[PDB]
């Protein structure tokens, strides 16, 4: 079979984690849910209560 | 039709710590 | 092999080589590596570069 799977992009902001050995393996997109902006506000991947 | 976290590429050159 | 050499109302097309320094390790001293200067001590580590 034949598929192209194109898709157009919009500048928005993303929290990359960068663990050892030059990898990543991780990110999150902080415009889809508020959940995803309070991940990138404050800067960690596992959220507290509160 | 949906990219479930797809299209994460390196935005530089820069080694980075964890 | 004649070759003619010109210096004519041009920019510099054709130059010398570039002669880089020596690598002095273990001591604060000033370094450019192709446009990053500062001054440091130029010292190696366990880290994975890409």
């Amino acid at each position: 079979a034949a598929a192209y799977f194109v898709g157009y992009l919009k500048p928005t902001t993303f929290m990359l984690k960068y663990d050892e050995n030059g990898t990543i393996t991780d990110a999150v997109d902080c415009s889809q849910n508020p959940l995803a902006e309070l991940k990138c506000s404050v800067k960690s991947f596992e959220i507290d209560k509160g | 039709h949906t990219s479930s976290m797809r299209g994460v590429y390196y935005p530089d050159e820069i080694f980075r710590s964890d | 092999v004649v070759l003619s050499f010109e210096l004519l109302n041009a920019p510099a097309t054709v130059c010398g080589p570039k002669l880089s320094t020596d690598l002095i390790k273990n001591q604060c001293v000033n370094f450019n590596f192709n446009g990053l200067t500062g001054t440091g001590v130029l010292t190696p580590s366990s880290k994975r570069f890409q």
